[PDB]
């Protein structure tokens, strides 16, 4: 098995074990963000008025944008990485979850520094900014979201690998991987700020005492969560590929028909990110009890 | 109290003794008011845009 | 009471340099804009430069502009004219005057004392009368024409009348071509529309007597008319 | 026009005034204060407008009892307020039909109050020679201070019924510089509520 | 004594209701049955002047119906340029807690009072181009709750302590003062003649006041509960009264009585404006259900809804032209409908 990019040796496997577990997979995760994040997002435009609403707006956008992207991948799955569609839909698609992805992971960590500056500094002036100033800020987070990823789109695809054409950025290969050390960034630095301010905000509440108040108690439950449940989707697909570089790393070339069960297991493990994408409405959606 | 009673009574009786008109005839002429002038109200009846300074 | 001082007169020689400096008192001064108008010897007004409140905007006339500034100093009440290269043309007396701008405001409301500082595609306006002897008792009739209509589409005609007594600075008479000027007495009128103007003065008196100007003001730079002498 | 776009540049500028005057005032904050005649709120014509600075914060108490009027028709001005400082004369304790009537009020049903019990020594010496049977027939207990004092504490707290407010009831002796220190503190509580109340979280 | 005095008050009562009744020979709505309906007066914002700070408690409209003064707890009386949305002036106040302010039908001065029980006169066409107090008016025990211009120099003002007085702005003391009420006079409007007004008080009484007399005419009432806005009829025979009772009634002065009852069984919240049209067959009321009802005020039922405030409207004015009707509320965005 292999695969020629950019003049580097690459390897890419077509085990069948793909179509078998991945699409029941990311058909749970995409019927229940479909309906969560679809029924957020008709109460948000027809059921805005505060800055931290805007941030969970832009949130829920990203994760609109991703989750209508989606049954492109399971076309890409069920036809076991025969991309039917092509060069300009392939391009496409690959910017459009990795910006919708990064999208989904900024934002979310924006929230939690605006919960952080809304509970440990209240009366700081960053918790009075306007809601222009609000739309601003997204905006310029999406100029982030989107220039962190537009090279993506001029990555030349697709790329034939036998009896298929292959429509994928993951290729298992030393190369200058900017796409990849952005994965790998995504979830360390983010993780870092998520953990920061939620462990703040809770040894803040706790401090004062106020969480003697049954409401409070369960605000504490909902901000310590929100980063157990961004490490359980997030940590084994960058673990994963942290392996990927180990093994390249270690074991050298020419012997890749070990690695498959890794990138199965990688693939395969992947989608909880959809899975993310599926249980953010419950910071807003299936939010506290206004919800 | 007394006093402040007196003026209330003597103010009844001020007020009591005006004169009234009939119901139809008081609903009658706001009727031919508002009839009298309904086409300078440029709420109940439409504004073109070259009338309306709102536009 | 509302007054305003002006300084830095005097003569020059030809392509010299001089500031001139108008001080304001008894008024919120930092709201107001300020003009800049100047009196050749023996003839009709002409306009100088603007600048706006909090100096927001300035316009100069275009036989001046680059050889003149304005600014103004709002938390000093003063407002100065700072001038290059002075030519044989520019002698003249200098007066400072007010505006507010907003509706229903009567702008070029009250002017300065003025100093004489000597040296040693845009609307024009025109008179059809240079004299008018006139005796009191009788009316009175001065009349002004503008090349391009004055009319706006909003409804206001921005034609302006002052009148200068001998000696004196002008004053206000009659602003946007109908209204009267705040203290003028009831004897003036204004009328016309487009690009004819006249200002009927009923009953006139002695105190009356001078130069009318008309003026427009509905675009930069402004124009004075030549100015007709009602004179007795 | 030449003319009108004078006055847009006045509008802009006195906008731009309005929106700095703005700036300025979200500094401030904002607290009712209310008590009976003479209850405690000296010691620590129209409105009485007063206000102090702690913290770098600029609160701003409003004493209102000078309007001899209904309290149904103006008290909706202070729909507004941060929270709502009451006042008690623990030495007297008639005003709990008043607390009543301004907890439950359609306005402050999400105004939490804060509650100052105040001339507590005075009670304390009181209590060594008037039960408090006297003020509150009632009552069920021994003779002391601190039973006397929690009772009356539990007993304006207990005239709440919404649970979307909180009383900080507190003690005080009209000779102690703590008051600044707890209302700050209670009020900066109130802004961390009312901010997890914006994030859609509280 | 005072026992008899009492009951020859309850004789004159019985009496005052023995003679409305035996006039009452029909009702408006039996009358107005053969007039076909106004039908659906849909009206849209055309503009709305952002600029408020804080809930907007008042508006009136100058003479010239053009300039719209506004006022605010944020502390401003801010003067709009209704046909460009430019803002002219913006008033400092001496104290934020307004609650009504007026324009002088002259243009030249502003009016404005409220929990400060003192009513500020504004003079607009200052010499040095500031507006600045003229007089600062003072002397009722409770807080002033709306004014209105006869002319630039006396003014009429409605107080919390069941008082209106006449003021002279020339010299700052009453020259008449107005009692009677035993509630307190929540709202005032003045009759297009300038000649005498009405008074709506919280005891859910409205009265007739003569301002040269210096005593009542005549007596209303029929809400349930407080009166929280007035306003007459333009051709004067009339006035509207909106109760906090949800409900609007129509009195005519002549008939002595009630006529008719603008009232929905889908609404509970009280009203805060009840002004008219320039012909009257309009009532456009103003409620807490952050909506203004357009009555027909002949036909007695709903011309339409004008909604789109997300908090209570505070007021209701209509242009002197019927050009066009402002509607503040407490959101801080003074909507402009036609
Ligand atoms: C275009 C299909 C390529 C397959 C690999 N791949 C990727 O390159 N980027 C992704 O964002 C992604 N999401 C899932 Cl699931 N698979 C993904």
């Amino acid at each position: 098995h292999f695969l020629e990019i950019d003049k580097k040796n690459c390897c890419v496997f077509r085990d069948d074990f793909i179509v078998k577990v991945l699409p029941p997979v990311l058909g749970l995760e995409f019927i229940f963000g479909l309906l969560g994040n679809g029924l957020a997002l008709w109460i948000f435009c027809f059921h805005s008025w505060k800055s931290s609403r805007i941030f969970l707006f832009n949130l829920a956008v990203a994760d609109f944008l991703l989750i209508i992207c989606l049954p492109f991948l399971m076309d890409n799955y069920v036809r076991r990485w025969d991309w039917k569609f092509g060069d300009i839909p392939c391009r496409l698609m690959l910017f459009m979850l990795a910006m919708n992805r990064q999208g989904s992971i900024i934002f979310l960590t924006v929230v939690a520094v605006d919960r952080y500056f809304r509970v440990v500094h209240p009366h700081h002036a960053l918790n009075k900014i306007s809601n222009r100033t609000a739309a601003i800020i997204s905006c310029l987070l999406w100029g982030i979201t989107i220039g962190l990823t537009v090279h993506l789109l001029k990555k030349k695809m697709p790329i034939q690998n036998g009896g298929a054409n292959l429509c994928s950025s993951f290729s298992i290969c030393h190369t200058f991987q900017w796409h990849e050390a952005m994965f790998l960034l995504e979830f360390f630095l983010p993780l870092g700020i998520i953990l920061f301010c939620s462990a703040r905000i809770i040894w803040s509440l706790r401090q004062r005492q106020m969480d003697r108040h049954a409401k409070i108690k369960r605000a504490i439950t909902f901000i310590m969560v929100v980063a157990i449940v961004f490490v359980i989707c997030f940590l084994p697909s960058v673990v994963v590929r942290i392996r990927i570089f180990w093994l390249l790393h270690t074991s050298g070339t020419q012997n890749c028909e070990v690695y498959r069960s890794v990138d199965l297991a990688f693939f395969i493990t992947l989608s909880f990110t959809y899975m993310n994408s599926m249980l953010d409405p419950v910071v807003y959606y299936f939010s506290s009890p206004s919800f | 109290s007394i006093a402040q009673a007196r003026k209330l009574v003597e103010q009844l009786k001020m007020e009591a003794n005006i004169d009234r008109i009939k119901v139809s005839k008081a609903a009658a002429d706001l009727m031919a008011y508002c009839e009298a002038h309904a086409k300078e109200d440029p709420l109940l009846t439409p504004v073109p845009a070259s009338e309306n300074p709102f536009r | 009471d509302v007054q305003l001082v002006e300084s830095g007169g005097g003569l020059v020689q030809p392509g010299g340099s001089r500031k001139l400096s108008c001080s304001a008192s008894g008024f919120a001064f930092s709201s107001f804009g300020m003009h800049w108008v100047r009196q050749a010897p023996e003839k009709g007004l002409e306009w100088v430069a603007y600048i706006s409140s909090g100096s927001g905007t300035i316009y100069y006339a275009d036989t001046v502009k680059g050889r003149f500034t304005i600014s103004r100093d709002d938390p000093k009440n003063t407002l100065f004219l700072q001038m290059t290269s002075l030519r044989s043309e520019d002698t003249a007396m200098y007066y400072c005057v007010r505006s507010i701008y907003y509706y229903g405001s009567s702008p070029f409301d009250f002017w300065g004392q003025g100093t004489t500082l000597t040296v040693s595609s845009d609307i024009v306006m025109t008179q059809a009368t240079s004299s008018v002897p006139v005796t009191p008792g009788e009316s009175v009739s001065i009349s002004c024409r503008s090349s391009k209509s004055l009319l706006h589409s909003n409804g206001n005609t921005y034609l302006y009348w002052f009148l200068q007594r001998p000696g004196q600075s002008p004053q206000l008479l009659i602003y946007r071509m109908s209204n009267l000027a705040s203290g003028v007495p009831d004897r003036f009128s204004g009328s016309g529309s487009g690009t004819a103007f006249t200002l009927t003065i009923s009953r006139l008196e002695a105190e009356d007597v001078g130069v009318y100007y008309c003026m427009q003001h509905l675009e930069y730079p402004l124009t004075f008319g030549a100015g007709t002498k009602l004179e007795l | 026009s030449a003319e009108e776009r004078a006055a847009l540049e006045r509008s802009k500028a006195i906008e731009k005034n309005l929106k700095e005057d703005g700036i300025s005032a979200a500094k401030d904050v904002k607290l009712l204060l209310l008590g009976a005649d003479n209850s405690g709120k000296s010691t620590i014509t129209g409105i009485v407008e007063t206000h102090f600075t702690f913290k770098n914060l600029h609160f701003r108490l409003f004493d209102v009892g000078g309007q001899r009027s209904e309290r149904k028709k103006w008290i909706h001005c202070f729909e507004d307020v941060t929270a709502i400082i009451f006042c008690v004369d623990l030495s007297d304790h008639e005003s709990l039909m008043l607390f009543d009537s301004i907890c439950n009020n359609k306005f402050f049903i999400d105004t939490s109050i804060i509650l100052f019990l105040n001339k507590k020594d005075l009670f304390g010496e009181k209590i060594k020679k008037s039960p408090l049977t006297i003020c509150f027939p009632e009552y069920t207990g021994p003779n002391t201070y601190e039973d006397a004092a929690a009772y009356i504490q539990a007993q304006f707290e207990s005239k709440n019924r919404s649970p979307n407010k909180e009383i900080y009831c507190h003690m005080t002796c009209a000779t102690d510089t703590n008051n600044a220190q707890v209302i700050f503190d209670a009020v900066t509580d109130i802004i961390i509520a009312n901010n997890l109340r914006g994030c859609g979280l509280y | 004594e005072l026992d008899q005095l009492r009951q020859e008050a309850e004789q004159l009562k019985n009496q005052i209701r023995d003679a409305r009744k035996a006039c009452a020979d029909a009702t408006l709505s039996q009358i107005t049955n053969n007039i076909d309906p106004v039908g659906r007066i849909q009206m849209r914002t055309r503009r709305t002047l952002r600029g408020h700070l804080a809930k907007i408690y008042a508006m009136h409209w100058g003479t010239d119906s053009r300039l719209l003064v506004s006022a605010s707890q944020d502390g401003k009386l801010i003067i709009w340029d209704s046909y460009t949305t430019n803002k002219v002036h913006a008033i400092p106040l001496r104290s934020s807690w307004v609650m009504t302010c007026a324009y002088a039908p002259s243009g030249n001065y502003v009016a404005c009072g409220g929990l400060d029980n003192i009513c500020s006169i504004y003079n607009l066409k200052t010499r040095e181009g500031n507006v600045r107090v003229s007089r600062e008016l003072a002397g009722h025990t409770g807080y002033l709750s709306c004014c209105r211009f006869l002319d630039d120099n006396q003014i009429v003002t409605s107080s919390g302590d069941t008082t209106c007085a006449l003021w002279d702005i020339e010299t700052g003391q009453q020259t008449t003062t107005f009692t009677g009420h035993t509630g307190d006079v929540m709202s005032l409007s003045l009759a297009p003649d300038t000649r005498l007004f009405v008074s709506g008080a919280c005891d859910a009484s409205a009265k007739l006041w003569d301002v040269r007399e210096g005593m009542c005419r005549q007596t209303f009432t029929g809400h349930e509960s407080d009166i929280n806005a007035i306003c007459f009829f333009p051709n004067g025979n009339a006035f509207a009264t909106g109760s906090d009772d949800a409900t609007c009634r129509l009195f005519d002065l002549r008939a002595d009585q009630e006529l008719m009852t603008y009232s929905h069984d889908n609404i509970i919240c009280g009203i805060t404006s009840v002004s008219f049209s320039k012909s009257g067959r309009l009532l456009l009321a103003g409620y807490d259900d952050f909506n203004c009802n357009v009555w027909d005020a002949l036909k007695a039922d709903r011309a339409g809804v004008l909604a789109g405030h997300d908090n209570r409207v505070s007021c209701l004015g209509v242009t002197d032209d019927g050009m066009a009707v402002a509607t503040g509320s407490w959101d801080s965005f003074l909507k402009i409908w036609n």
